[PDB]
């Protein structure tokens, strides 16, 4: 597939979308066949040449002067172990990553992206904008504080938290729910048609939530909606 | 001929490979050229694998190995009494050779199921806490377990010293200890007179790993000679953990696959073989017995470790010592909560049995209430009485170093503590009260002492009450 | 006086049940740690065995 | 030819070379007998079990005893069959050592006695029974809340000094009395003093005349510890296959069997499995457990004690063993110290048999109602300390009043408990105990004193005790 | 043959025909279509075998052949299952393949392939087949034993490298053929036994990574009266819903 | 260094002090040598001969009739893990131990010796 894409990159100078369904199976097959070739086994049973074999493939998928390639890869994580050598080695080859989580998938908030493990090289003030950068950093800070409060909440109870901690929890749960979205392709599982949300709408909605505008709405109003106005619509259906 | 000789072909890390020795037996002793002993462990098709039992730097490729015709054994006899000796029976204290005329193999089957008898004789350790809370019977094997510097060696030395007038032979096996430590232990034993009936087997940390692996088996082999003649023997293995480490090293050098927690597969079989040879023989075999006191060292008090779990599964009980109790001034440091003896209690004498229950209850009670220590006076019944009696129990159960006391005096003082003669005595004066009570007993109560010593039963309660009241009449609180 | 004593009782029971909850969580977490570590132990044993075998 | 010679000795593993075309089959038995020709030799008497065919007419074996004194070149004799132990009536009241040789001093067994091979394929699919049946033990707790199954495997758990040994003796006594069967006890890798104590206790109780014992304890080699269970099972199988009886089989600790198998595998040199266990763990467990089944003419049911390493029920050995179990009985030191015997926990015990299809709608309803009552009492025991006895509601008072009598009526007097208590035992049929528990549930006996239910057989004896008391 | 290539990309059709299991807690919220492969996962003593037996019995009216493959099961349990099938009349259309725990490891390794090869015969004639694998975890254990006996270096949790390839090769043969290939189908219901409900273990994740969904049975629910023990939090059908009758979907 | 120190008490009968920079690095070097020679690793990758090597080092530091050697040794504990095999097998040979705390160092209390973790016979 990469050889087919490289011709369009080079001989025609054309933009290419490259989709790879599961790049981990490549290294899995390499590890399956490595034992029969006479190589000594490396850590957790992988081949000694795990890094070089994957690098020789990954470094061919790049954008050059004559043409551009943007590639989206799904990377399976065996047994939910993010420290496994195959997922660990492929991290350095990427510009933007999103880490899906079984914990978020189980609570029902899709796409279940981890809002703190995900990182991108393009999140800089001079690339996305000052307001966008500040809103994103504030959201991450609130989510991290909510994550830290999870032991004291479980043990001592919600009542004994200070005035500011309760407000942090209140904003954080609504932010975590509003991060969910209804997808066009998910209409096969549910009757909800799905939506497409522009970046301006996302930034303005998260800014409004952070400023405490919508603290009077219930938590469940924020699940699986698009723009911020749909939250008000759902709350009014609920009766607010 | 190559039937009774062989030449070495490989030497490394105390393991040697020899060509020849066509008639060597499995488990035999072999002689190297420079006087170093060895075991023929593996008999392969074309070569023999030998485990060296000494300094292997003097062995090169090509030097001859001579056969001896004897499966590995150790010398035995009464001539070993009062001497310190290496696992192979070579003296290390000087004083000339040990002249003996009998041997017994290191490997020997344990007494059969039909050769044994129920344990019924007490073994007086001379420690109040052990003799009261966790009694030990002759022929039992009891684990002593704790952390670094908690008093296990001191307990063993005190038990060995206390056996002077008893008809018992003691054997002290030191594995992995420092030579100066073994020397100091031997000096204390000589000073207190225990060398009249004690054998010391030493294998210091500088010795090759197989000697450390073999030392406890040599100790048991020495003990079995007396045991099968009808005598009573007490055997102490100072570090089964270090023996296990030496065995792991040997197994890894032989390139055997590892097991759980990196220890070898038959690590349980090692200690099962070792500790199954201690038993109480029936009357048909002569009423001999061998009792064992294995030691295991924990890491930060963790009992769930692999070796502690194996030894607890093997033995008939455990004595657990606590670092916090040791640091807080409780020097015997015995935790009567976790400690338990399963075969003992049957061997405990009637006088101690009639009185131990109340002390057990008091000491158990004065552990949970120590949590409610931040506040003083909740109730007179809950705080005052319980805490006072528990504190006095903790004071009486304390003991000094290398001073065992007789069972009858222990019984009398425990009776005095339980019945309430210490109710109106301050805590700080309890040890002086106990000491002056022992002196007063020696002064006047020889009738009660002899009655206990002959009948193994409590004397007349009213007479005991009046004797203790007469002592309290003279004892001064200050 | 009644209200002060009520405050004492309330704080006492709150601290008691907080301690109970904390010890429950500690039981769960420590036992989780202990189930986890056996996997590392078996992994290192597997690595040693494979290294010995491959030669 | 049928003669070979030793060529390698490496601990318990011995390699033997035979003439081409005369190799013994796998699992066959080989005998080494030697007389010391001179002073540099020792007398040898040893049994070997074939394990592999290494090629070049060489066979690798596992010794059943110590291999000290072996010399490269000693003659080996082939027996032409696996280990064979005596079976039949002669094995009752005797103690064996895994080779079938007696340990007690009653003398040897004549050479004309029938002997059966240790190794044998499991019974065919045709020969199994088509319907599930309940083994009536005669003990109220087991027969009500945790029924046993003919051909099923039962796991026994409990702390020290709770009553496991006396319960085992009572099970043997009741089975021998009512169902006409016998029992076989197979210790595996346990304490020799515990085995001797068990022998003496059985002799005192009089159970010994109806049981056979094989011990092979901790000090034995792994080869012997790995086959003690099989020899006990093969002496048990004779009575079910040839006389059509219902037989009990007690395995002292099934975990030691797996541990011995792992030790043997490490000597054979196989690659270690997940947590150091042998790669053949599941296969060995299956080959042992699948022979304990109910057939068209008889059954074998096994009571097994299982040690769990580090209390981790997800460890491979307990995980493999638990897949075969059909029931579980748990003992309680709390009940033991309270004075309830046989101290079986009525809520921790579980059983696959307790279903309306197998046991019956009436039995199932009574049992479930009893469990619900006990659970409600367990819940109320917290509120008693929270608030106080009088503060509870009237319906909760009635629940407590029923629960005390239920919990006391679960107790029973054992035949083998006479030596302690001074009272004769009772064999209570399952129909009678179901009727009695229904009657207690319905409130027919709420007026009786709760202590008259304390330790008693049928329900009529309870009213007799109440009549004698008041 | 035991080993045969799976149907190609262009040989398949989207699943659109319901498989009525006769159980509400399945047919209502976790529907199963023909040609789908749905995982049944849970702990021991949870009703995994009972679900499969009920599904097989319910197929009497429908024109479907059933294959029950038992790997590592107790022979008494297999005998009782066969007796229930005989009593309810499902042996008019059922094949039972057995390999008990007493059998050597190769037969345990080999049984599911024999079952699916028996199923393919009816599948390629334009018929509909249902195949039940009673344990894939025990097949994995048998294959691990075989690999370690053959001295192949182990990977994670001592399993060999191709423990994924084994199951993928087995389960990829279940398919919904198109009208050009005849319209036949094969349905698979593999079983996985978890330990203390650890859905994140190596073998459960490997099998989840293959099938079209999973039905999670919880022991906490099975005890205390929720007898079907369905856990709607972890149960889902990725292909179902498009193969559900309009009334139930409505 | 031990060979250089032993002379002063053997031939001259002096009292000598032997300061060893770090035992941890000695054990690490031993483990590296073992892995280079190809031996099977011990518990956490250390050499099987760790205990014997430590004994053959420490056992020569003893007092005799002619003289005495006393040794002050520094031990490094990785990640505060006192369960580590090198400190664990070092503990068995010490008469007095001293525990230093970065907690005390940060407050400014030098030498930062913990007054409760330090023991001496
Ligand atoms: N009852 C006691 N009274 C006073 N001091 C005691 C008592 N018991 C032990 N000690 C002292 O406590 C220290 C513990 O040393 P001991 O050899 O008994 O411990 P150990 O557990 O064998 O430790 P190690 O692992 O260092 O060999 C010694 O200094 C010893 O003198
Ligand atoms: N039914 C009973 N009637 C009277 N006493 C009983 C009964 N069951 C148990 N006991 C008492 O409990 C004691 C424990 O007996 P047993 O040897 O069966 O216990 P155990 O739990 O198997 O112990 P261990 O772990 O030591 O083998 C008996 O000696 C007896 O005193
Ligand atoms: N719907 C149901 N109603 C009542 N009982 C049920 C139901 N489903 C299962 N059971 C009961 O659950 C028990 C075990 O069920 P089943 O044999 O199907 O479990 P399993 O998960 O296959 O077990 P195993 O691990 O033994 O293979 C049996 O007693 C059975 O009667
Ligand atoms: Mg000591
Ligand atoms: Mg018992
Ligand atoms: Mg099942």
């Amino acid at each position: 597939g990469l050889t087919m894409a490289e011709y369009f990159r080079d001989e025609q100078g054309q933009d290419v979308l490259l989709f790879i369904d599961n790049i981990f199976r490549f290294t899995q097959a390499g590890s399956e066949v490595s034992a029969l070739l006479g190589r000594m086994p490396s850590a957790v049973g992988y081949q000694p040449t795990l890094a070089t074999e994957m690098g020789q493939l990954q470094e061919r998928i790049t954008s050059t002067a004559k043409g551009s390639i943007t590639s989206i890869q799904a990377i399976y994580v065996p047994a939910d172990d993010y420290t496994d050598p195959a997922p660990a080695t492929t991290f350095s080859h990427l510009d933007a990553t999103t880490n899906l989580e079984r914990k978020l998938a189980e609570m029902g908030i899709y796409p279940a992206v981890d809002p703190l493990a995900s990182t991108s090289r393009a999140l800089a003030p001079e690339i996305v904008g000052e307001e966008h950068y500040q809103v994103a950093r504030k959201v991450q800070q609130t989510l991290q504080r909510y994550k830290e409060l999870q032991d004291i909440i479980a043990i001592l109870g919600m009542d004994e938290l200070s005035d500011e901690d309760k407000l942090v929890v209140h904003r954080a749960r609504r932010i975590q729910f509003f991060l969910s979205q209804n997808f066009h392709v998910a209409e096969q599982f549910t009757g909800q048609p799905g939506s497409y949300v522009p970046v301006k709408e996302t930034v303005r909605g998260f800014k409004e939530i952070l400023e405490g505008k919508y603290d009077h709405l219930p938590e469940d109003a924020f699940r699986l909606v698009g723009r911020i106005e749909e939250v008000v619509e759902k709350a009014k259906a609920m009766g607010v | 001929q190559v039937s009774d000789v062989g030449t070495v072909i490989q030497v490394g890390d105390g393991i040697a490979r020899a060509h020849g020795l066509d008639n060597v037996m499995s488990g035999e002793l072999v002689e190297f050229a420079n006087g170093v002993m060895g075991m023929a462990l593996n008999l392969e098709e074309n070569n023999v694998g030998i485990v060296i039992l000494g300094p292997y730097t003097g062995i090169k490729e090509g030097d001859e190995v001579r056969r001896t015709g004897r499966i590995m054994e150790v010398p035995v006899g009464e001539a070993l009494i009062g001497r310190v000796v290496n696992p192979l029976g070579q003296p290390v204290d000087g004083l000339g050779p040990v002249e003996t005329t009998e041997t017994r193999p290191i490997e020997s089957p344990a007494p059969g199921v039909m050769d044994r008898r129920s344990v019924h004789e007490p073994l007086q350790t001379g420690i109040k806490a052990i003799d009261a809370l966790v009694p030990i019977g002759r022929g039992q094997r009891e684990l002593i377990i704790g952390d670094r510097q908690t008093g296990k060696t001191s307990v063993a030395i005190d038990t060995i010293i206390n056996q002077k007038d008893q008809n018992m032979i003691s054997i002290y096996v030191a594995i992995g200890q420092k030579e100066s430590t073994v020397r100091t232990v031997v000096e204390t034993l000589r000073k207190h007179g225990a060398l009249d009936y004690t054998i010391v087997v030493t294998a210091s940390a500088s010795q090759p790993a197989p000697l450390l692996f073999l030392a406890p088996y040599a100790g048991v082999a020495m003990g079995e000679y007396f045991m099968y003649k009808g005598k009573h023997v007490l055997v102490v293995y100072d570090d089964l953990s270090k023996q296990a480490a030496a065995y792991r090293e040997l197994s890894l050098l032989l390139r055997r696959p590892p097991g759980r927690e990196a220890y070898p597969g038959d690590i349980f079989y090692l200690h099962s073989r070792l500790l199954e040879r201690a038993a109480k023989l029936s009357d048909a075999k002569g009423g001999g017995s061998l009792t064992a006191l294995p030691f295991v060292e924990t890491q930060a008090g963790d009992i769930s470790a692999y070796i502690p779990t194996n030894v607890i599964s093997i033995t008939d009980g455990q004595i657990f010592l606590q670092s916090d109790l040791f640091f807080s001034g409780v020097r015997p440091a015995i935790n009567a909560g976790l400690s338990v003896s399963r075969v003992g209690g049957a061997a405990q004498i009637k006088a101690m049995k009639k009185v131990a229950g109340t002390l057990r209850l008091d000491l158990a009670a004065y552990r949970e209430l120590e949590a409610f220590a931040q506040f003083g006076s909740d109730l007179d019944k809950a705080t005052q009485a319980k805490l006072a009696r528990g504190a006095r129990t903790v004071e009486v159960l304390k003991q000094d170093l290398h001073q065992p006391i007789p069972v009858e005096k222990q019984v009398l003082i425990i009776y005095a503590l339980t019945r309430g003669f210490l109710d109106d005595i301050p805590v700080e004066d309890v040890r002086r009260f106990e000491k002056e009570f022992y002196l007063f007993l020696d002064q006047n109560g020889q009738h009660l002492l002899e009655h206990i010593r002959t009948t193994k039963d409590l004397p007349n309660e009213d007479d005991l009450n009046k004797a203790i009241e007469a002592f309290k009449k003279t004892f001064v609180v200050s | 006086l009644d209200a002060k004593a009520s405050e004492h009782a309330a704080r006492m029971t709150a601290m008691k049940n907080a301690t109970d909850n904390a010890n429950e969580l500690i039981r769960t977490l420590t036992l989780s740690y202990n189930r986890a570590r056996q996997a590392a132990i078996t992994q290192e044993i597997t690595e040693i065995v494979a290294g010995a075998n491959a030669l | 030819m049928t003669r070979g010679r030793v060529i390698q000795v490496m601990g318990p593993v011995v390699d033997v070379k035979f003439e081409n075309g005369h190799l013994p089959a796998i699992y066959n038995a080989l005998k080494i007998q030697h007389k010391a020709r001179n002073e540099n030799e020792v007398d040898i008497d040893l049994t070997l079990e074939v394990a592999l065919h290494l090629g070049d007419d060489t066979v690798r074996t596992i010794a059943m005893a110590s291999t000290d004194g072996l010399i490269r070149g000693m003659e080996v004799i082939d027996t032409g069959a696996p280990i064979s132990v005596p079976v039949g009536e002669v094995t009752l009241g005797r103690v064996f050592n895994v080779l079938g040789e007696p340990i007690d001093l009653e003398g040897d067994i004549p050479a004309d006695a029938r002997r059966d091979p240790i190794h044998r394929p499991a019974p065919k699919f045709e020969e199994l029974a088509t319907e599930v049946e309940i083994l009536e033990t005669g003990i109220k707790v087991v027969d009500l809340l945790a029924p046993y199954i003919k051909g099923g495997k039962i796991g026994l758990f409990g702390g020290a000094g709770v009553g496991k040994t006396v319960l085992i003796q009572e099970l043997i006594h009741n089975i021998a009395q009512e169902h006409g069967g016998i029992s076989v006890f197979a210790g595996v890798g346990e304490r020799t003093r515990e085995g001797n104590d068990l022998y003496h206790e059985m002799k005192d109780s009089g159970v010994i005349s109806k049981t056979a014992m094989v011990f092979g304890q901790m000090n034995e080699p792994p080869g012997a510890r790995m086959r003690v269970a099989l020899t006990g099972l093969t002496m048990a199988e004779y009575f079910r296959d040839e006389q059509g009886q219902d037989v009990l089989l007690f395995i002292d600790n099934i975990f030691r069997f797996t541990q011995a198998g792992s030790e043997v595998s490490a000597l054979l040199g196989r690659m270690p499995s997940a947590v150091g266990y042998q790669p053949t763990l599941a296969t060995e467990m299956g080959q042992l457990q699948e022979r304990i089944t109910s057939t068209a003419k008889g059954s074998i049911t096994s009571i097994q004690a299982i040690y769990v390493p580090a209390d981790d029920y997800t460890d491979p050995a307990p995980a493999t063993t638990f897949s075969h179990l059909d029931a579980t009985t748990n003992l309680e030191r709390k009940l033991a110290e309270m004075g309830i015997y046989p101290a079986v926990d009525p809520l921790a015990s579980t059983s696959r048999a307790l279903a309306p299809e197998i046991v019956g709608e009436e039995h199932y309803q009574v049992a479930r109602k009893v469990q619900q009552t006990l659970q409600r009492y367990k819940e109320l025991q917290d509120i008693i300390a929270i608030l106080g006895m009088d503060e509870l509601s009237d319906e909760d008072k009635l629940v407590v009043h029923r629960a005390r009598r239920i919990q006391f009526f679960l107790s029973q007097n054992f035949h083998v408990a006479e030596q302690f208590t001074g009272q004769p035992g009772s064999y209570v049929p399952v129909k009678e105990t179901v009727r009695g528990f229904k009657e207690i549930l319905e409130g027919k006996y709420d007026h009786l004193p709760e202590d008259a239910f304390r330790l008693v057989g049928r329900i009529e004896e309870v009213v007799e005790k109440a009549k004698a008391m008041g």
